[PDB]
């Protein structure tokens, strides 16, 4: 079979009837409302398009549509950011004074005392201090004046509205069949060439000729005005020649590989710009540069309408070995079948990448004047820590809707996935020791070094200064690292990051990145990590291999995916849903990152972030009290948690009092999860009866009866606001600390 | 008792030392064909062509496990309890016809001539044996 | 708040594999269990969460009370 | 009254509040306003204009003037939603008329409930307010 | 300053009278 | 064990029979409804009590209760 | 000079009380005589 | 090639795998000749080397990281809290004897445990071994760390 492009033409009609119909797209839901359950199971089904259809071809049709909405929404955010660059911005003040002028978009509105929050964040302007790093993209795409980034909203308004023209036109007009899906080799060929190695050869393009060039006349400083417009590089070639010498060699060395003549702008210089802060754009055009021809080469690889590449159902039934059966047959036809597979993958390889995303731009920053500011540090690595989380959580929750929903004995037979259904018990039970093992070995030393040091005995505890526990693998990888230029890696000059080695790299007094000593309390906080990543494995895994049957419910996988209990009986056999598994683990991932986000936050103040003396004696925002304070309990409480909470506490009257706001509506929304964690439905059905004789007594009573929310509901809502409540106060906390120290 | 064991390469959900020590139960069906079901414990096992015999460690398993033998039209199949004297007997259909349908010879078993709004308070049978659905 | 919020289930079919695990390992083997391990009940678990709420309710405002005050007064 | 409650225009702290006073919208003196508005008030040591609840009309507008305004709202507001729901019991279908208003009988309805306390009050005497209580649902005791 | 010694040893000796009472109460209510 | 009574306000309409997943209920003859059969629990020693007889139970407040009682290793579902 | 009391008493209280409270009543909610 | 876990006993309904793990003929070599599990012993004879061994290690953390580690007094700090442990354990294993206990359980690697753990009395014989042998493993591991300077200045 070939892969071709097949369209049912108009197979919906665009009409407003259905938009008259609220709940049109389920059969139990279109009959009409009785009860106020209806009002929440018409938002809990609306994108369960397994519950809508049957046919995979029109799921498949429903989702490519969707995306496309989702892409304008997106779009429309994007260009929003820009747009508010481009209209209510300091930008322009930014570019000529980038270390003592604030970052600010989004001017309030002056009403109820609210101006306030127009702080002086320099520049000659007033507004709200921006932590996103928009001034950094845009001082890195090389954007000198409000005009362009004008132009980029209006382009990207423009492309928003023909993504939502695109996601009309393939669900009404032209809409693809079940097979231009299932071309999986098609896709990924594309995707790697064009939507990933086409795209990075043109953003370095984009880095060559106008980042780059414009970026090294700011860094030799001459004038925002003075820099002249970016198609005059292309025009007037002595321009560039005047800044990167190999350009006058023109295009034959490239054809005729002389690639040395490209030396100039093509780099491997390795650290830090030291005027910036930043990394080198040479370095990163050269990057994508690379990474463009490995893609493109890369997306070759797979078998399409001319004979040669491969067949990935091919490849993956080779890889079988004596003790794993099967191997990997069947699990092409587990994700070519079922969209909920694909969403798991994707979705828990997609936020790994951005836990590593968020790990590599603290410690490579690539934006000019990005690591300087420490709000934007913080709050970039902080704010994609938590999106790798959620979609984590996201990956375990549709591998367990798979399990139930799409999951095939006959394709599955012996294979991998067969097999490790077949021992779950033995994964399961190791998985718990470990979990048991992981805590008291890393908070039970916490608390050991607690009852010490409350106990007059610091001589006893895990410190640097006592017992020790030093991070001796860690340490030698840094080593390893430092040491790369000129050894392994000779034709760098600086490390990959300052953060393993190579000295104190300054902007502007502060530090950009030193290096990050690891002792015992790294010791301890890694395996704090290790331990509440390997709960959370713990929960979302076992959620996932008991989604259809356990020892105690036999036929789980007739009740469903997302069911409350199975009665009273059995003991008690309430959350054995893999929804509820993945319920109990969304608070273990809140648990696990905000330790992440605690220990990054105070390891940068302590041991990083800080200004340099004009000797070169660095001086640390928190003096460097992490090695002796973060390995008990009551340092984490004392120095941490009160010393820092000192800048949204005393915020009101101020610029930062939104801070305050928030931090305390945080802490209401989070406390008010309780009560729907902590609860049942029964206690609140019968409150509503007598509410409800109320209003029968008053001729008030609505047709639409009123009910308590579900068992899984009122788990949902409790999830939700435990959450909500927990990041906007980690988030106040940390925005009002970092806009006042750093 | 008389059937092959399905074909699967043994699973960690199989029996535990409950079977040799208290209790153990048994399914047993005839299938007219070879064919792939899902074993309760977890897993793909392959029934025989004829008659079969699947040990498993509760009774609620068989009948998960033949109320999917629903699903390929068997209806044959049969449970048996089987204890560590080797003595088995047969429960599950245990009149022959499955309980859904009636089949006389079937006695009431508590059975409450009255509506359930029509017991007594439970201060009127304190300090007695009875309960207030008792009778 | 484990109490307070995990349910039975999840803690059941967890100490089953607890179970087998017991069961299936060598020297550990030689010993086991006269009562059957299972997971607390729905009205137990309320109980323990609630005990240890109150407790940690009582014992951090007490602690806070009595040095709040006695720290600056004696 | 009581605990120190002088004047705003004579208390010294007040007069402090009201030479640093922010202004609430774009008008340049609205702290001014603001000050020379609560300056009528009665104030504590603090400077902060104190309100007086208990019902006397030297200070009717501090709590009576607006608990008058907002009964009368709310009376408008519940009314509109007990005669809306009561139009729309007999019309067939009345579920979904919940989610999906009938403008043609809610807004007469919601045009009609100015005079909501002289409905009520025909209501009342009527005996049209209430129901029964053996005519609607109890649980058993 | 305190109690002398020989008080101390009279009270541990009188609290063995309530500790054999208590004993033969908390026994007896088993049964 | 745990306890499962009937009561006379039942139909016959087998549904709690069907939900049984231990094989506890089964329908006996009867003259008192239309169906002309009661629901009857005589292997109430194999009932979990996970109760989802009462959910399949459609006559206005339940002809069919269970009451949880004993707890034994069938009626907490142990496989060990 | 009776504060040698303390050093019989405190570990008695710690150690000796419970294992013979646990001993005798792990070995009482196990007997299937009483 | 071929496969490598199996059902154990040929038989997959037990909650059973043979795995390399589980029955590898060197595991399975040195599992069942453990003094647990080595047939010929009687159940003092099992129960004093499995004291022996416990002894000797649990003489270790008691001494090289307790209260008294840098004082003079640190090793035989250490075999009073590793004497006391043994004692703890002993009773333990009195108590388990007691209680009129479960049976062993054979397994994958073991297909016959012995008859020394089916009944009370040889529990009761091997707590008694175990205790002279924990104490006297604290004890040699005591003498050899106090010692191991004059142990090495003989050479
Ligand atoms: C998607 C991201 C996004 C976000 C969060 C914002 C946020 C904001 N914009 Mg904005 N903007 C965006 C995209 C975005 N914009 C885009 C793409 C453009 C280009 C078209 C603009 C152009 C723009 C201008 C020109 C201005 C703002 C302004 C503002 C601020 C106040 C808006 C306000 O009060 O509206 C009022 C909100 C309403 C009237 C709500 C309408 C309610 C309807 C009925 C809801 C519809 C529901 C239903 C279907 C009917 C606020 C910070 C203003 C600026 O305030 O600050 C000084 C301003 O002057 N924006
Ligand atoms: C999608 C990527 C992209 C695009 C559109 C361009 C576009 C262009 N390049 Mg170019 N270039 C690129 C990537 C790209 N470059 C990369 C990756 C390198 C490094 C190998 C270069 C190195 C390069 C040199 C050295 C020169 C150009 C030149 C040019 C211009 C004329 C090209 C020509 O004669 O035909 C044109 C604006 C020429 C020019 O006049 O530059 C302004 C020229 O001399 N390019
Ligand atoms: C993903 C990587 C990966 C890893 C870590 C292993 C690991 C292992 N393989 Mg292996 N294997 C793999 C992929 C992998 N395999 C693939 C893709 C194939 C092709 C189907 C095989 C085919 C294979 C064979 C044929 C054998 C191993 C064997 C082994 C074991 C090594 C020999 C030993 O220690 O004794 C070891 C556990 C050997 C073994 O121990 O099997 C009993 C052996 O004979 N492997
Ligand atoms: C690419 C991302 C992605 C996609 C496409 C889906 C898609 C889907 N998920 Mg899913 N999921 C994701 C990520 C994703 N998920 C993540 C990250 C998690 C972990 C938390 C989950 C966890 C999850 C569960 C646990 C379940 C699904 C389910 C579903 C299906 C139906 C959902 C539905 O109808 O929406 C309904 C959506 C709503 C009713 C909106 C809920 C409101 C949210 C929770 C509040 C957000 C707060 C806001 C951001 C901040 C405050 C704003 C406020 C103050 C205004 C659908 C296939 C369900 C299912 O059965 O699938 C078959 C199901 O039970 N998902
Ligand atoms: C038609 C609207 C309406 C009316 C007249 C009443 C009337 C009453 N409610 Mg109420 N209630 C309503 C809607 C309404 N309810 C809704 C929608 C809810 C769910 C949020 C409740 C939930 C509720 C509770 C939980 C309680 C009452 C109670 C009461 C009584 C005391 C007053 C009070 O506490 O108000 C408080 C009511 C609220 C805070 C609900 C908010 C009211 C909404 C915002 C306005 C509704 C207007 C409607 C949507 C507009 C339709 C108009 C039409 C033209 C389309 C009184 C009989 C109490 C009672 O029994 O005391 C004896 C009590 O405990 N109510
Ligand atoms: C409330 C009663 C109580 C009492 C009186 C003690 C008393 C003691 N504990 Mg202990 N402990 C208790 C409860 C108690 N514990 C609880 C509830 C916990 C759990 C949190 C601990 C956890 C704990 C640890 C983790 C450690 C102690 C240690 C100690 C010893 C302090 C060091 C020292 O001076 O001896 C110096 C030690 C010696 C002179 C040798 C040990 C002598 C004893 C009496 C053994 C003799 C047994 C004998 C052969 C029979 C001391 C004997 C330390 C210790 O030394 O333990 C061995 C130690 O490491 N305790
Ligand atoms: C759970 C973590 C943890 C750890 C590792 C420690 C560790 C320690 N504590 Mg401590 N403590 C902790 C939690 C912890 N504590 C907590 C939660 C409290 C409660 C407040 C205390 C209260 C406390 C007190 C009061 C004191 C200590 C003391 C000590 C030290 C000596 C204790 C000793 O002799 O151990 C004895 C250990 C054993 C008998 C067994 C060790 C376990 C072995 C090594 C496991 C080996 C498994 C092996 C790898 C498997 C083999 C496989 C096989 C096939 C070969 C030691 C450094 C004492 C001290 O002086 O501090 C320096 C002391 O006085 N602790
Ligand atoms: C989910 C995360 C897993 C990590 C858990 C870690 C410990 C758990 C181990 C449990 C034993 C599982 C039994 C395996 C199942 C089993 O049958 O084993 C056999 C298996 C090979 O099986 P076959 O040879 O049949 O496989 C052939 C086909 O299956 C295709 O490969 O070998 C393993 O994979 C062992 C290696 C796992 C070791 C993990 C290495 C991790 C490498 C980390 C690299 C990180 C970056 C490092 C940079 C320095
Ligand atoms: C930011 C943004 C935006 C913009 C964007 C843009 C502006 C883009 C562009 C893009 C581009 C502009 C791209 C391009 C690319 C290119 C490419 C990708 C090319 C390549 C080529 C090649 C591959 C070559 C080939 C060859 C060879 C190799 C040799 C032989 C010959 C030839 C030449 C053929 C918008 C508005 C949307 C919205 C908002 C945001
Ligand atoms: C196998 C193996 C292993 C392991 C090892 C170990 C685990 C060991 C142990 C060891 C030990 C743990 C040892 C012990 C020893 C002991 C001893 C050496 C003892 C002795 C004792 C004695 C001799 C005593 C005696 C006495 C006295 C003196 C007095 C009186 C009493 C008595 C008689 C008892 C490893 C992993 C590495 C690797 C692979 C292989
Ligand atoms: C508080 C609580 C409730 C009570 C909450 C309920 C019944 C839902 C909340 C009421 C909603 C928010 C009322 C919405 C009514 C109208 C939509 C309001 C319209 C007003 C207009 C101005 C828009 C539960 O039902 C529940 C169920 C299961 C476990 C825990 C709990 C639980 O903790
Ligand atoms: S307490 Fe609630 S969730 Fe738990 S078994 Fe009962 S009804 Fe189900
Ligand atoms: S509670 Fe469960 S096992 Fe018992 S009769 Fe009802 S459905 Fe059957």
């Amino acid at each position: 079979k070939k892969a071709r492009v097949i369209v049912d033409k108009d197979p919906v009609p665009t009409s407003f009837e259905k938009w008259a119909q609220p709940g049109h797209f389920d059969r139990t839901l279109a009959r009409g409302p009785k009860t106020t359950t209806w009002i929440w199971n018409l938002h809990a089904l609306a994108h369960d398009f397994d519950t809508h259809t049957s046919d995979l071809e029109d799921i498949s049709r429903k989702i490519f549509a969707a995306h496309f909405g989702h892409l304008a929404v997106v779009t429309i955010w994007l260009s929003g950011m820009i747009f508010h660059g481009a209209k209510f911005s300091n930008y322009e003040a930014w570019l000529s004074d980038p270390l003592n002028v604030r970052p600010s978009a989004q001017v309030v509105w002056p009403i109820v005392g609210q101006d306030i929050l127009n702080g002086d964040v320099g520049g000659g302007f007033h507004g709200i201090q921006i932590t996103s790093g928009l001034f950094q993209v845009w001082r890195g795409w090389g954007i000198t004046n409000s005009f362009q980034l004008y132009c980029t909203a209006i382009g990207g308004l423009v492309l928003a509205g023909l993504f939502l023209f695109a996601g009309w036109f393939h669900y009404h007009k032209r809409a693809p069949k079940l097979e231009w899906f299932q071309n999986v080799e098609s896709m990924l060929n594309h995707h790697l060439q064009v939507l990933l190695g086409c795209g990075s050869l043109g953003w370095a393009g984009h880095l060559i000729h106008v980042s780059a060039p414009i970026n090294k006349l700011m860094d030799a400083g001459v004038a925002v005005k003075d820099i002249p417009l970016p198609h005059e590089f292309i025009l007037n070639k002595s321009l560039l020649i005047d800044l990167f010498p190999g350009f006058a060699a023109g295009l034959t060395p490239f054809f005729t590989l002389n690639w040395g003549q490209y030396a100039d702008f093509l780099t491997f210089k390795g650290g830090l710009n030291p005027v910036t802060g930043g990394l080198w754009m040479t370095d990163i055009a050269h990057h994508h540069l690379a990474i463009a021809v490995v893609f493109i080469i890369a997306g070759h690889q797979y078998r399409t309408n001319w004979g040669i590449g491969h067949s990935i159902k091919e490849i993956l039934e080779n890889h079988k070995g004596p003790f794993t059966g099967e191997g990997h047959k069947g699990l092409y036809e587990n994700l070519t079948t079922s969209w909920h597979a694909q969403l798991a993958t994707n979705l828990a390889f997609l936020g790994s990448l951005t836990i590593i995303i968020a790990h590599h731009m603290y410690a490579m920053p690539p934006y000019p004047y990005l690591a300087t500011d420490y709000a934007t540090q913080l709050c970039i690595f902080t704010h994609h820590i938590w999106i790798g989380g959620f979609l984590i959580v996201g990956g375990a929750a549709h591998a367990a809707i798979f399990m139930v929903r799409d999951y095939d004995p006959v394709v599955n037979q012996n294979n991998v996935l067969d097999r490790v259904i077949r021992h779950r018990d033995a994964i399961i039970s190791h998985l718990n020791w470990v979990c048991i093992f992981l805590g008291f070995h890393s908070f039970g030393l916490y608390i050991h070094n607690d009852t010490m040091r409350a106990l007059g005995r610091p001589q006893d505890m895990f410190s640097d200064t006592a017992i020790q526990l030093q991070p001796v693998f860690a340490q030698w990888v840094q080593n390893l690292h430092t040491l790369a230029p000129g050894g392994t890696a000779p034709n760098a000059l600086e490390p990959v990051s300052y953060a393993f080695g190579g000295g104190v790299l300054a902007v502007g007094g502060k530090v950009a990145m030193m290096p990050i000593a690891l002792g015992t309390a790294d010791f301890l906080i890694h395996h704090i990590h290790a331990f509440t990543i390997h709960v959370t494995v713990l929960i979302l895994l076992k959620g996932v291999l008991f989604a259809r049957s356990s020892r105690l419910i036999p036929d789980k996988a007739n009740l469903g995916f997302r069911f409350p209990c199975d009665g009273p009986g059995r003991g008690g056999t309430c959350q054995v849903s893999g929804w509820d598994h993945v319920f109990l683990g969304l608070f273990w991932m809140y648990n696990s990152l905000s330790i992440v986000i605690f220990h990054f936050s105070w390891k940068m103040q302590s041991d990083v972030w800080g200004t340099v003396d004009a000797a070169g004696n660095v001086s640390h925002i928190t003096g460097g009290n992490f090695a002796q304070s973060a390995i008990t309990i009551n340092g984490w409480l004392r120095d941490f948690l009160w010393a820092q909470a000192s800048q949204v506490i005393n915020s009101y009257g101020s610029a930062l009092s939104a801070y305050g706001l928030m931090f305390l509506g945080a802490h209401f929304v989070w406390a008010f999860s309780l009560m729907f964690l902590f609860s049942g439905r029964g206690y609140w059905q019968e409150l509503i009866e007598s509410i409800v004789w109320a209003h029968n007594k008053l001729k008030v009573a609505p047709a639409i009866q009123p009910r308590a929310l579900s068992i899984t509901q009122g788990r949902a809502v409790g999830v939700a606001h435990y959450l909500l409540g927990g990041i906007a106060t980690t988030w106040a906390f940390f925005h009002a600390h970092i806009l006042s120290v750093g | 008792l008389s059937g092959k064991t399905p074909l699967f390469a043994g699973s960690t959900g199989g029996l535990l030392t409950k079977a040799v020590e208290e209790e153990k139960y048994a399914i047993t069906w005839t299938s007219p064909k070879a064919q792939v079901f899902e074993l309760p414990t977890g897993g793909a096992a392959t029934m025989h062509e004829g008659e079969n015999l699947l040990y498993i460690a509760r009774k609620e398993y068989g009948i998960a496990l033949g109320g999917q033998l629903r699903k390929f039209k068997i209806t044959n199949y049969k449970i048996y309890r089987i204890l560590p004297s080797g003595e088995t007997t047969f429960i599950h259909p245990a009149d022959g016809v499955f309980p859904e349908k009636v089949n006389a010879g079937r006695e009431k078993v508590r059975f409450n001539a009255r509506s359930i709004g029509e017991n007594p308070n439970p201060s009127q049978v304190k300090f007695s044996g009875k309960a207030t659905y008792d009778a | 708040f484990m109490f307070l919020i995990s349910w039975r289930g999840y803690w059941q079919e967890l100490i089953e594999t607890l179970v087998w695990a017991h069961e299936r390992t060598p020297i550990a083997n030689l010993v086991r269990w006269k009562d059957k391990p299972v997971a607390l009940s729905i009205v137990q678990a309320r109980v323990v969460g609630l005990a240890h709420f109150t407790v940690g309710y009582v014992l951090t405002y007490a602690a806070f009370l009595i040095a709040s005050t006695a720290g600056k007064f004696g | 009254l009581g605990a120190d409650l002088t004047p705003c225009a004579e208390n010294p702290a007040f007069q402090a509040l009201a030479k640093n006073a922010r202004n609430t919208t774009a008008d340049p003196q609205s702290g001014q306003k603001r000050f020379e508005r609560y300056s009528q008030a009665l104030c504590g040591p603090e400077g902060y204009p104190h309100l007086i609840v208990d019902g006397r009309l030297d200070r009717a507008g501090d709590f009576l003037i607006p608990s008058i305004l907002f009964l009368y709202i709310a009376g408008w507001i519940g009314w509109v939603g007990r005669a809306y729901l009561q139009a729309i019991k007999k019309d067939s279908d009345t579920e979904q008329k919940e989610i999906q208003l009938d403008l043609g009988i809610a807004l007469p309805i919601i045009a009609t409930g100015f005079a909501w306390p002289a409905a009520a009050v025909k209501e009342l005497l009527s005996g049209e307010l209430t129901a029964k209580d053996s005519e609607i649902t109890v649980s058993p005791r | 300053s305190s109690i002398s010694d020989t008080q101390v040893y009279i009270a541990l000796v009188v609290a063995l009278i309530p500790g054999l009472l208590a004993w033969r109460l908390a026994t007896e209510l088993y049964k | 064990s745990h306890t499962v009574k009937i009561y006379d306000t039942c139909i016959g309409c087998t549904q709690c029979v069907r939900a049984c997943p231990t094989d506890v209920l089964e329908m006996v003859p009867w003259d008192g409804c239309k169906a002309a059969q009661v629901a009857s629990s005589p292997r109430t020693e194999d009932c979990v009590g996970c109760k989802r007889c009462e959910t399949a139970c459609p006559t206005d407040f339940l002809s069919i209760r269970v009451y949880l009682g004993a707890e034994t290793t069938r009626s907490m579902g142990l496989a060990y | 000079d009776a504060s040698f009391l303390s050093s019989i008493f405190v570990p008695v209280i710690g150690w000796v009380v419970p294992i013979a409270t646990f001993s005798f009543l792990f070995l009482y909610i196990e007997r299937e005589d009483v | 090639n071929r496969e490598v876990v199996f059902p154990a006993g040929r038989d997959p309904q037990w909650g059973n795998l043979e795995t390399p793990v589980n029955a590898s003929p060197l595991v399975k070599w040195f599992i069942n000749n453990l003094p647990a599990y080595r047939p010929g012993l009687t159940p003092f004879r099992r129960g004093l080397e499995v004291g022996m061994a416990h002894g000797y290690f649990l003489f270790g953390p008691f001494a090289k990281l307790g209260p008294l580690r840098d004082a003079a007094n640190a090793n035989l700090a250490g075999l009073l809290g590793a004497i006391g442990l043994v004692v703890l354990f002993t009773l333990a294993l009195s108590l388990y004897a007691n209680s009129n206990p479960p049976t062993a359980l054979a397994s994958v690697t073991v297909p016959n445990p012995p008859d020394a753990f089916q009944s009370k009395e040889g529990w009761n014989n091997f707590a008694s071994a175990f205790l002279i042998g924990g104490i006297g493993g604290a004890v040699v591991a005591y003498f050899l760390t106090s010692n191991l300077a004059l142990i090495q200045g003989l050479v």
